Parts: structure tokens; sequence; C-alpha cells
């Protein structure tokens, strides 16, 4: 479902 | 010259999918004492990167590690597509997403008045999902009566257990369930859940992609992360 950004 | 990845891979969109999947195990006394607890985690990476990149993964007290053959704060040419970057296990400073609080009261040798309270314990910003609580009933159970404010419950008398199911529940909350067990003249309470965060506290610091033969730098890769924690053995005595 939800992948969040990595930074 | 790398047997796990071909040469000449080119993607238009260089993307990066990073799934942190933990299983939190906990054995608690009815009185809240952590009797045993640990987390088992793996880090699966879907990698859509062009050519032959050199990547660096980096992220709290880990105990074991078990990397992929490609691994050498670790560098590696990752294969193309899905592969498991590493397994791991932690035991200290674990977030226990739920607190199960059993309370039983005898009534002669005929009734059993049972009340069970689950406490969520994480940012109320976040929802637990697939919440299921098992209350086992004794073998000499005639019938069961049970009501509950949130979700649904049923007496699976074949499995000789009460099953309480809850779709969602945000952190720093509390719900309960009460039951009357008539019986005919002590295993633990189990829980299962899903939480959108690594119970161990693990968080991914950086993933750096170095391609010096091709026309892209780290600014170019699209990088995505997902954290999912689930229960394993999650039992409370009484």
């Amino acid at each position: 479902y939800c992948y969040e950004q990595l930074n | 010259q790398i047997g796990w990845r071909r040469e000449g891979i080119k993607y238009r969109r260089n993307e990066l999918f990073l799934d942190v999947l933990e299983s939190v195990n906990l054995l608690m006394s009815p009185q809240g004492q952590v009797l045993s607890a640990h987390v088992s985690g793996r880090v699966v990476m879907k990698s859509y990167l062009s050519g032959m990149p050199e990547c660096k993964f980096g992220m709290i007290a880990i105990d074991d590690c078990t990397f992929h053959q490609c691994v050498r704060s670790i560098s590696f040419i990752p294969p193309d597509g899905e592969f498991e970057l590493m397994r791991y296990r932690t035991t200290k400073d674990i977030i226990l997403p739920f607190r199960v609080i059993p309370l039983v009261r005898e009534v002669g040798r005929t009734k059993l008045e049972v009340k069970v309270v689950i406490k969520s314990n994480f940012k109320p910003s976040l929802l637990a999902q697939k919440i299921e609580v098992r209350i086992p009933t004794p073998l000499n159970t005639s019938g069961v009566q049970v009501i509950c404010m949130k979700g649904k419950a049923k007496y699976k008398a074949s499995e000789n257990a009460i099953v309480w199911k809850i779709k969602r529940m945000a952190g720093m909350k509390e719900s309960q369930i009460s039951a009357e067990i008539e019986l005919l003249p002590r295993p633990p309470i189990s829980m299962n859940f899903e939480v959108p965060f690594a119970p161990s506290g693990l968080k991914v610091r950086y993933l750096k992609v170095f391609e010096p033969k091709l026309n892209y730098s780290d600014h170019d890769v699209i990088k995505w992360v997902r954290y999912i924690g689930r229960s394993g053995i999650y039992e409370t005595r009484c």
C-alpha cells in the first residue's frame, strides 16, 4: 500500500 | 563479473523500494512485567536501478545480522528486482504496541467473569490494523456470554476460545471486552496486530547509489520506504 519518501 | 546481476540494465526511472518488516514477540505477566520480548526483522529491497550501481545502506541496539552475499554502513551491488537485503534481531528498547490486561474473577464453581483490556501505545497519529485478541475458555465450558463496545467477538467453541476482532485503533487508546463463562461442575491471552512502524525503533538513515560509469547521481534516484510491524507470539499470562 503506502511507501513514504526517504529523506 | 558479478554472478547475481547482469550487465547492461537500464531503467528510465531509477526507483528504490525499501520494506522494513518486523515481527514483535512479547511474553507479559498479567501485571505488565515484560517476561521476554524481542523483534525479528528483515529489510526487503525492490531495486530498479540502471547499470551496475554501488549502494550504501545505513540506519539503537541490533543483536544479530545476516546479510546477502552481495554485502561488504554497508556497500553492495544489489541484484535487479526483489531480494532480501538483511535479517536482524533486537531485544532492547522495543516499542510494545499493545498492553493486554487480563482480569478474571471466579463465581462459585459455575461462572467465570472475565474482563480484558487492550491499550494501544504509539503516536495517535497512527492506526493499528487487523487487531485480534484470543481469550481461551476452559474445556468444561457450557456456554459463553460476551459483549464488547468496539469491533465484534464470537465464541469459537470448537477452538475453545473467544475471538475479538477490531478493524482499526489509534495509539494511546483503550478498549475492553467483558465475558461470562458458564462451566460444567490457564493458557494465555494472545494478540495479533499490524502497525505502520518498526517496533524496534529502527529507521533508515540513507541509501546512497553511486554510478560513476553512467549519467546519473544520487540526486536522480527516487527512493521510497515502508515500515510494517506485525505480531508473532504476543501473549499475556492469566
